[PDB]
RNA sequence: GCCGCUAUUAUUGGGCCUAAAGCGUCCGUAGCCGGGCCCGUAAGUCCCUGGCGAAAUCCCACGGCUCAACCGUGGGGCUUGCUGGGGAUACUGCGGGCCUUGGGACCGGGAGAGGCCGGGGGUACCCCUGGGGUAGGGGUGAAAUCCUAUAAUCCCAGGGGGACCGCCAGUGGCGAAGGCGCCCGGCUGGAACGGGUCCGACGGUGAGGGACGAAGGCCAGGGGAGCGAACCGGAUUAGAUACCCGGGUAGUCCUGGCUGUAAAGGAUGCGGGCUAGGUGUCGGGCGAGCUUCGAGCUCGCCCGGUGCCGAAGGGAAGCCGUUAAGCCCG
């Protein structure tokens, strides 16, 4: 899914099997699963990393299957969900680090293009999240404000 | 009908026990993180590009 | 310039590079006698 | 790819593109900008009247060998000189100078030249109010 | 990107019929694909269709019987009053009652024949002959 | 002259590798196109009905001038339609909610001449110095210009200089394209694979607009070995403003800017689905076997790239042919 700026037909990904009900081999209930989610967010892990750890260590496939809820739903219930969304945050951190690189390296135009594409993605997601309310309407990407944000 | 209808995982969840504590623990065969025993801190599977390399499963199951 | 591969062919033609160069010399003369002399 | 706008709510851009490429149609362009009317000495007419200035002859293109007779003619509505071909065999002898002559199109593909006559667009039809065909076939002698 | 699973389904059927396949699979299923297949079964162009269910939008397994020459979507889903089917037939079909134009109406998804006998128009979405 | 002919304006219904024609490449604003389920609304849409859309003109029948044309009676149509209500709700739209297949984020082990910056090297070439050794060297189709007896070419030991990174090196790889090859370190971009990770349609295309963009050229400042437009000489030739030879300025290199062109070519715009495959090769993964137990070798399978061939199919043909120039959706 290099699509969107590279147009390679990559198919790497997950293959969730159709599951109307949770697996019987699973030990944990919805409640303790939620507790683990909250524990790991306090340990400082993003939701993606939380699902990864619960898949690899605790053998939990699809917190959604188990609890009926999503990880970010659990986080916002326990008052721990991130202020701005994670994917946007990640892009912004990338862009800031790259801004720094490019100030010390002005002739790296290929990395400059990578920055341009990164900020394009940012703008797209900002548009969508303004439209859906996950950001204020007046929110807008800016490099310096984003630097303060990350920091 | 075969191999693209209902694309199904090749990975498996599998039950292992550590050599040190002996606690049975479910894990994933294709981990992105080094999996540690919940009791001892022992690595049960070390991550790779694909199927993780398994330590400490001498009594094993797979679901 | 806008160019034409058709013009780049040579079946009944002079070479396009040189046609082009002639055109540009003419244009230069005209520009020259237009604005200042 | 599949052509431009095919959507149900794309009629605007569709109309626009068809107009854009009608202007690549040269017939439409001539009709709509009225280029013929601007460059025509006959001023959009099927016929015209003119004064014969001189009688001349024109060489057929390449393969044919002949001297097609003609006349330089000054048209009255605008004072403009055009050359007209005199069909027939002794037509150029039936025609004289300072004579009033009627000027049709010669036929020809794009309202233009015809046959082995390279650059003549017009025919003589009447001479001092008498048809050149009848003058040539002998009947209906000329007034002046 | 993906746009109109229905057109994709119909083109798949068309190409598979050209090559003599007995069964096709239509992957981004829809209630509309299902209604169109219901109609195509009833008018005898396909055989038997069944909805397979994944966790995704679902698949249709469709057993053919060699009775399709051209099946396609009328994609500008054209509004059609109850007295214009003659013209749309002449555009999309080869003879006077040969194939079937599928029409979405307020009273369901129907053929233009049933629409005519009900005196109701709608929107054209597909043809099959 | 208009229509037709003309599918030579193409909504129906055209084409863009080689015939006219894919922007050099990318990014993105409007616009247009938009995955699946549920609920609602009922704006488009459909049905029914009220009021209007003059008459003439058009179609039809019937009547009157002998028939007809013409005229009248009546039925219908025409006017792009507009409007008042009622009903339906599949599709579209609008609103709300759910989803995860498309896309984005993340993680992991790998790959790669992706880029930038620094350092360290490799021959080769040219100049200077010193030693040797004397009579030619060079170049050509053949010669000459030129260098050389102040010691040349050749050989040897040192020093300096600027460019450039051979063989390995491939229908190889990376990159949007342009383009990118000595090694080492640092910063950095993007992709593939694996993934019961997260988000939850966030997507496509993109008018206009912006960014990048070979060589060459220009401004300024440096550097300048080799090559070398212009120029200068030697030949050749009927001529020779050239091809050949000897030199040689700009330039080629660096810094910062402008220029913004190319057979910038896959002469093939981008996305998505379908339509036999075979055989290579790169990368990742899986499974087996072998092993000198090697980031190893061989076989098979999956994904993604890159090639050849090829039935059907397509096409004017050449040729294309699951990396379409095929069918469909934009
Ligand atoms: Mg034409
Ligand atoms: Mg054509
Ligand atoms: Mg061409
Ligand atoms: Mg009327
Ligand atoms: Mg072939
Ligand atoms: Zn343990």
């Amino acid at each position: 899914m290099a699509r969107m700026h590279a147009r390679k037909r990559g198919k790497s990904g997950s293959k969730r099997p159709p599951r109307t009900a949770p697996p019987t081999w699973v030990e944990y209930t919805a409640e303790e699963v939620e507790g683990l989610v909250v524990k790991l967010r306090k340990e400082g892990y993003s939701a993606a990393m939380i699902g990864t750890i619960l898949r690899d260590q605790y053998g939990i496939p699809s917190v959604k299957l188990i609890t009926g809820k999503k990880i970010t739903k659990i986080l916002e219930e326990n008052g721990l969900a991130p202020q701005i969304p994670e994917d946007l945050m990640a892009l912004i951190r990338k862009a800031v680090n790259l801004r720094k690189h490019l100030e010390m390296h002005p002739k790296d135009r290929h990395s400059m293009r990578g920055l341009q594409l990164t900020e394009s993605k940012i703008r797209r997601l900002v548009k969508y999240y303004r439209r859906t309310g996950k950001l204020p309407a007046k929110w807008r990407y800016d490099p310096e404000q984003a630097k303060l944000l990350v920091r | 009908l075969p191999k693209n209808l209902i694309p199904m995982p090749k990975s498996r969840f599998l039950r292992v026990k550590c050599i040190d504590c002996g606690n049975e623990q479910i894990v994933f065969s294709n981990p992105s993180t080094t999996v540690r025993c919940l009791v001892c801190g022992a690595t049960l599977v070390e991550p790779t590009g694909g199927k993780g390399i398994l330590k400490a499963k001498v009594l094993e199951v797979l679901e | 310039m806008k160019r034409r591969p058709r013009k780049w062919k040579k079946k009944g033609r002079m070479r396009w590079k040189w046609i082009k160069k002639r055109i540009r010399r003419l244009k230069k003369q005209r520009r020259k006698e237009r604005g200042l002399i | 790819g599949k052509k431009a706008p095919y959507g149900e709510f794309a009629g605007r851009k569709l109309k626009l593109k068809r107009k854009k490429f009608r202007w690549s149609d040269i017939r439409y362009k001539r009709r709509v900008l009225r280029l013929k009317e601007k460059s025509d000495p006959l001023e959009g007419a099927p016929q015209a009247k003119g004064i014969v200035l001189e009688k001349i002859a024109v060489e057929a293109k390449q393969p044919n060998s002949a001297m097609r007779k003609a006349v330089r003619v000054q048209l009255i509505k605008n004072g403009k000189v055009v050359t007209a071909f005199t069909p027939g065999d002794g037509a150029i002898n039936h025609i004289d100078e300072h004579d009033e002559v009627i000027i049709e199109g010669i036929g020809g593909p794009k309202g233009g030249s015809m046959g082995d006559i390279p650059g003549i667009r017009y025919k003589v039809v009447k001479v001092n109010r008498v048809s050149l065909k009848e003058l040539v076939k002998g009947r209906k002698e000329k007034p002046r | 990107t993906l746009l109109d699973p229905l057109a994709n389904a119909l083109s798949h059927i068309t190409n598979s019929e050209r090559v003599g396949k007995k069964e096709v699979y239509l992957k981004p299923a829809s209630k509309l694909m299902g209604e169109v297949l219901r109609v195509m079964q009833e008018n005898g162009y396909i055989g038997e269709f069944e909805f397979i269910d994944d966790g995704r939008a679902g698949i249709y397994r469709v057993q053919l019987i060699g009775k399709i020459n051209k099946a396609g979507a009328i994609k500008p889903r054209f509004p059609v009053k109850a007295r214009e089917y003659e013209a749309w037939e002449k555009r999309f079909l080869p003879a006077f009652e040969f194939g079937i134009l599928i029409v979405s109406t307020s009273q369901g998804v129907m053929t233009h024949k049933e629409a005519i006998e009900k005196g109701i128009g709608g929107r054209l979405i597909a043809y099959v002959y």
